């Protein structure tokens, strides 16, 4: 009926928008997708994913480029130093703020649910984290405090659903655990949490790679990649 | 980006 | 001070987005600093120029992705309007960019005073937005856009062909654009060769007395100039 | 995109 085509034309317009890299426009596309009222499948979750990551991904690297020409204008260096870095760089975090609040509501209205298969849950409940956890790289103070509890509640919540339902070797869990153990080296200053996550995250998956089919294997191993260089990082020195 | 260590986005 | 503060502003805000590769909020920061009145300087005109191209840079290729899906929507499908509305999204904000930079190039930049080198750069600059417009254009319309763009380069032609020797970045960026112009939107390809030959050939005559300011940008356009030139003729 | 002839700005 009418809902159907009109979901249709927006993940046809999201996928349109994708390959044209409008990742604004496809982030747009994709809410009103959810907006819809249907379930997201496994290959929409991502278009919604890769849309806001890019988006907000986009913001957080000027962030950390303004950021850094802040402290060394604010360091004398610069010598005489204006407010202009300090008002570019909160309008890209009001910017930033503004897209992972508009997330978070979407999350919390349209994706968190109690039902429906373990990944949907998990990756969900993992998207409420990270976008916490990208408020959390620009807060500061009680603000920062209240946002880094939210987000340790939501990838508790996941952690808790992929432990119980999913198998160690679980692509979505193992980027659960990987996103988390990052949380908790940057962002709660807990580096042995971090270290001791990430280790037992690899190990009690690559035991179960004999198990993998040629695909899984691959799709398991990139992320147990990414754990293992972290891992080197965190372990080898500061 | 400054930071070495990553997550699963990218 | 409200204008000179402010306009310094602007323009330290302008690199802090280049530098972010914010580049629509360092188009906005410009335009504001143009609109103080007063003239840009060759680093100014620099932010401009690469604020607006990665702005409508990106817009293009958009397009450019849009259309093509949009050319093969009937073939195989889509089947729907999508295609098409959305191009036609993009192309209106396109337009949109154009029209903006066109209006502050005939609004505060393109004086009858200056220097040869910023008269043929706003000029040169004229002639790519209205190219840009009439790489989307349909119908009569593109006409009247392709003349404005052929009337803006070879005015500036004109000038740097007069008032700057052959090897001078902006004038080589000049001819280099111009035949573009003749190969893709007046489908000339017969001026477009002979232009960028006899561009690249005048050029090369003159590269012993090329200052080592210019050494690296006159010898980048120049590669540019022969590489078009090697796939113009070849086909 | 497609293009394979450059334009100054390609710079």
């Amino acid at each position: 009926g009418a809902m159907a085509m009109e979901r249709a034309s927006l993940i046809q317009k999201a996928k349109l928008a994708e390959q044209a890299e409008r990742y604004e426009d496809m982030a747009a596309f994709m809410k009103g997708a959810v907006e819809k009222g249907e379930e997201l499948s496994c290959e929409e979750r991502n278009l919604l994913s890769v849309a806001y990551k890019n988006v907000v991904g986009g913001q957080r690297a000027a962030w950390r480029v303004l950021s850094s020409i802040e402290q060394k204008s604010n360091e004398e260096g610069s010598e005489e130093k204006g407010p202009e870095v300090r008002e570019y760089r909160e309008k890209v975090e009001t910017e930033l703020q503004g897209v992972c609040d508009t997330v978070l509501g979407l999350l919390d209205s349209h994706l968190i649910k109690e039902a429906g298969d373990a990944e949907s849950r998990v990756f969900y409940l993992k998207m409420k984290g990270d976008y916490y956890r990208y408020l959390a790289e620009v807060a500061t103070g009680d603000d920062k405090k209240r946002i880094i509890d939210s987000a340790r509640s939501a990838y508790q919540e996941a952690m808790d659903i992929s432990k119980k339902e999913m198998p160690p070797t679980n692509p979505i869990r193992l980027g659960l655990a990987l996103n988390f153990s990052v949380f908790h080296y940057e962002i709660a200053n807990s580096p042995e949490e971090a270290i001791s996550l990430a280790k037992t995250t690899f190990d009690e998956a690559m035991a179960d790679l004999h198990t993998l089919s040629e695909d899984s294997y691959k799709d398991s191993t990139l992320i147990m990649q990414l754990l293992r260089d972290n891992l080197t990082l965190w372990t080898a020195d500061n | 980006n400054y930071r070495r260590y990553k997550s699963v986005g990218i």
